[PDB]
RNA sequence: GAGUAGGCAGGCGUGGAGGUCAGUGACGAAGCCUAGACCGUAAGGUCGGGUCGAACGGCCUCUAGUGCAGAUCUUGGUGGUA
RNA sequence: UAUGCCGCCCGUCUUGAAACACGGACCAAGGAGUCUAACGUCUAUGCGAGUGUUUGGGUGUAAAACCCAUACGCGUAAUGAAAGUGAACGUAGGUUGGGGCCUCGCAAGAGGUGCACAAUCGACCGAUCCUGAUGUCUUCGGAUGGAUUUGAGUAAGAGCAUA
RNA sequence: UUAGUAACGGCGAGUGAAGCGGCAAAAGCUCAAAUUUGAAAUCUGGUACCUUCGGUGCCCGAGUUGUAAUUUGGAGAGGGCAACUUUGGGGCCGUUCCUUGUCUAUGUUCCUUGGAACAGGACGUCAUAGAGGGUGAGAAUCCCGUGUGGCGAGGAGUGCGGUUCUUUGUAAAGUGCCUUCGAAGAGUCGAGUUGUUUGGGAAUGCAGCUCUAAGUGGGUGGUAAAUUCCAUCUAAAGCUAAAUAUUGGCGAGAGACCGAUAGCGAACAAGUACAGUGAUGGAAAGAUGAAAAGAACUUUGAAAAGAGAGUGAAAAAGUACGUGAAA
């Protein structure tokens, strides 16, 4: 750190995450690209929004893959299809992912993001 | 309550003092502003020196009359003098003190050529015509400093008559002791009886 | 420059690198040397017999 | 430094180093000072004679700037001039390069005279002089000049 | 003056030669060195308190 | 070669601090339990076994809100009477 | 655990506690010589007739570090209520001691030079009591030399800053 | 810094300034007392119109018991003669100060224990980025940010630069020699006395009461008075940033601080629950796990629950939940 406006305290930092609202969680809740989205748009890693398909790259639940249903914001979690647990009971209950362990391997492209991938510098929409 | 033996000392904390103790914890915190606060000044007052010239004046109290020392302002007498107007100087950046006046040629000559020194080195800007980009030079009182002046030489011929100085002084103390009664002493038995007598 | 060497004076105000109070720091040389080694009284063993 | 402090070394020993006739009490003398005339006068009289009563005149707004008058010796004259010119002064000055030692620049009123000058020609420059002072200066072939 | 020589930015001495700038024949007093650095390294501090 | 009150010295232990051991540690840190062991005149230190689950230590120094049986001490908990 | 012998309940005030003197049912945790301004002694460190950068300025990898002018405090002169005055007759004195060093010696020793420090007799500065020269604004000046008087003084400086 | 000093004080305890000196910041000014008197020249208001923190025209009013121009003691005013020398307004961006937005590198490669790798070993990469936090255990390289620069939008704009309409003006300012002048604050100053206060001592300030000035005048000059000088200011009217204070408010950085009996009374729906008529008094109370996966289903019992089965890396983690001491 050299600017003296931004804080190296861990209680304020954990605090600032803990008690970041909706909108800048969608920030905080960033997963990075597959080496072929990356390699078509050149963009890092992006917010993930509601119906963007992904694949698990760490946990038990490394290797599988699909659209991710629940952006659980409040909880900092991503809800992601075909990955669940059956309770004992029989029902099935979406397992909470965090969108770091994860990678965009598929984008849903709206004007929005095609906008976003633009100011960033993406080579196409 | 007293000592085995040691000095009387004299601790005055019987007041709540506690409730008025200053610690200068903002010593460096204030130094970086004080700094801050003279690099935004000299932004502001973008090609003048931050301190306006000052004149030479020898100090007060015979301690400390043996050395001369930058005054307040140079004088109305002074101003006159170098050629320019007490309104003018304060603009184009000289301390002009109302109150001093001038009873003494060598700091009046001194401080007259400091203010012809002052006006030979700056260069006033016209009101409208054009702005000629001269770097600014920051402390006017460090471009003229305050030069004590030397009274004598190295060494000198002993142009001696042999009085007595610690003598000298001696005499010239008994002259202080004994005026006023000496002039008593010629009032009465001298005259007011040589005022009556033929 | 800074500190001052013998030629060069220093940049600070009246400084002088310190003195040392010892010449020399191996004191073995001095022990050893010759007019030491002349003037001292032949040694005792190393370890007092048990008399 | 708390670890040095006995305070560490008293810990377990009951009263703390205060005995425990004596308890260690608030006050048991009085605060400072206090019965210097009373119960602590063998300590007043011996120490501090001359603590009680009034002696001399009073002095109502005294400028301590009045009595400066700070004092230089003839052992200590000859240090005011320079080390750079000093020899070439104390080596054959005589008449005329005679050396010009002003004392109220160095920062002294009077010239006392406890030392012994070399015998040079030394023009001295001081407010006031001992008589003893002018006559060394005098001697040594100088002179005091008043100012 | 051991004459001390110099080394090129990937290592490779055969460069020039200096002399001892003079400081290093120096007294080292570990107890000296102790005592001021004990008191230096408390000048950074800030305050402590409970409250009032 | 005794010792209250008391002085002084040499150490033991705790929370932090600078430096170092490229220290130990999820193949188990610290904590707690241990009619097991070893070291120390001692303050204490070290080890084995268990439980546990995320940090901690040796040494050279700095610093202190640093060591408890008593205060009809404080708070909290617990008893015998029953 | 048994056995022989020994062993009153600790803390406290006290001349004297096992006490028919006080506190203590039991346990965990918290729980009492601290910090500060100013100082005495002793010690360490620096520099040393000086010393102290840090109120402030410059600087900075930024409350750090580094650098720095003018003062100022203390010390380098004391004594008087004060106006004042103000420290070498001598090898900076003599005397008795005095470590260490130098000389003659085998050594015992003798002789010399003797720091610190110790006693003592002096000398010098201020104060107090007189003495009272050359002189002279004829009442100023106080030379000169004394005193069982006096001082927290001089007599080849020790202090300043920090811990 | 003077200074724990001068001074005060049952001169006991104790108190206790100021000048000079170095430095921080610096910046000066305004009325009253003047005859505009060949022209109340001045101001509020109302109304209309405009280019609206305002402007202009007209109209009532204020006001000569004095509103403007001029003068403030450093001066200055009137009159006289003589030569020059300098000036105002706004619009438009840049740059300025704030309010924000956005973009700006690097491994998720291999093996080993594990529930999870963010751990160990190997091979790299970036670095003006190895501050910090998050992510299923210690992450520069997974994410957010950090560093470095960039590109935006929105305010406050007179610091300046460029920059263009004018145009004040026939009107204002400084300067020299001569001549006459040269107003300058009253129940005040000051004095006595009472009380208080100060270090201020025959009285430092303040206040009440009685008296009550002056015009070469008045104050002060730290021992009361008288006589004599001297020095220094110019009272009884007023404006004025910065250097200074800041247990409050808002916004930020921090720490050899505290770590749930500590730290604020309050880490929790804390000045909450609760007591008292009232003023006021005023607590205790954080931790399952990575994830509720918070225990399906079977059997005993009326039921709570039990024993199984299962979830979990562990149930020696069961919402009486980390660890789980001692009495």
């Amino acid at each position: 750190k050299q600017s003296l406006d931004v804080s190296s305290d861990r209680r304020k930092a954990r605090k600032a995450y803990f008690t970041a609202p909706s909108s800048q969680r969608r920030v905080l809740l960033s997963a990075p690209l597959s080496k072929e989205l990356r390699a078509q748009y050149g963009i890092k890693a992006l917010p993930i929004r509601r119906d963007d398909e992904v694949l698990v790259v760490r946990g038990s639940k490394k290797g599988q893959e699909g659209k991710i249903s629940s952006v659980y914001r409040l909880k900092f979690a991503v809800q992601v299809d075909k990955v669940t647990k059956e309770k004992v009971n029989g029902a099935s209950v979406p397992i909470n992912l965090h969108p770091s362990k994860l990678v965009i391997t598929k984008l849903h492209l709206d004007k929005d993001r095609k906008a976003l991938i633009q100011r960033k510098g993406g080579k196409l929409e | 309550a007293i000592s085995k033996n040691l000095p009387i000392l004299k601790n005055h904390f019987r007041k709540h003092w506690q409730e008025r103790v200053k610690v200068h914890f903002d010593q460096a915190g204030k130094k970086v502003s004080r700094r801050n606060a003279r690099a935004t000044r000299a932004a502001k007052i973008a090609p003048r020196p931050l301190d306006l010239l000052r004149p030479v004046v020898r100090a007060p109290t015979v301690k400390y009359n043996r050395k001369v020392r930058a005054g307040r302002g140079f004088t109305l007498a002074e101003v006159k003098a170098a050629g320019l107007t007490a309104a003018y100087a304060r603009t184009i950046g000289i301390a002009v003190d109302h109150r001093r006046q001038n009873r003494n040629q060598e700091i009046f000559d001194a401080n007259v050529q400091r203010l012809k020194e002052y006006q030979s080195k700056i260069i006033v800007f016209p009101r409208n015509g054009k702005a000629p980009e001269a770097e600014q030079v920051l402390s006017a009182a460090a471009t003229f400093p305050i030069a004590q002046p030397a009274t004598d030489v190295e060494a000198r011929a002993v142009q001696d008559n042999g009085e007595s100085a610690f003598r000298t002084l001696r005499l010239a103390r008994s002259e202080k002791k004994f005026r006023g009664i000496r002039e008593k002493r010629a009032r009465e038995k001298a005259e007011a009886e040589a005022e009556k007598k033929k | 420059q800074v500190w001052g060497s013998e030629t060069v004076a220093s940049s600070k105000v009246g400084y002088t690198l310190p003195s040392h109070i010892i010449s020399t720091s191996d004191v073995t040389r001095i022990i050893n040397s010759s007019e030491i080694q002349s003037a001292i009284r032949p040694a005792g063993q190393a370890t007092q017999k048990r008399t | 430094p708390s670890r040095f402090t006995k305070t560490r070394k008293h810990r377990g020993h009951v009263s703390a180093g205060k005995g425990r006739i004596g308890k260690h009490r608030k006050h048991p003398g009085g605060r400072g000072m206090a019965g210097g005339q009373h119960h602590h006068r063998i300590n007043m009289d011996k120490y501090h004679p001359g603590y009680f009563g009034k002696v001399g005149m009073r002095y109502f707004h005294k400028q301590q700037a009045h009595f400066w008058k700070p004092v230089l010796n003839l052992d200590k004259l000859w240090t005011l001039i320079p080390e750079d010119k000093r020899d070439q002064y104390l080596k054959s000055a005589s008449k005329e390069t005679a050396p010009v030692i002003d004392t109220l620049a160095a920062g002294y009123g009077k010239i006392l005279g406890k030392g012994r000058i070399p015998n040079v020609p030394v023009i001295v420059k001081a407010r006031f002089v001992s008589k003893l002072a002018e006559e060394k200066i005098r001697a040594a072939g100088g002179v005091v000049e008043l100012i | 003056r051991p004459q001390v020589t110099v080394h090129s930015l990937t290592g490779e001495a055969t460069a020039n030669a200096l002399p001892l700038p003079a400081v290093f024949s120096a007294p080292i007093r570990p107890d000296i060195v102790h005592t001021v650095f004990t008191s230096v390294n408390k000048n950074k501090r800030q305050a402590y308190a409970v409250s009032e």
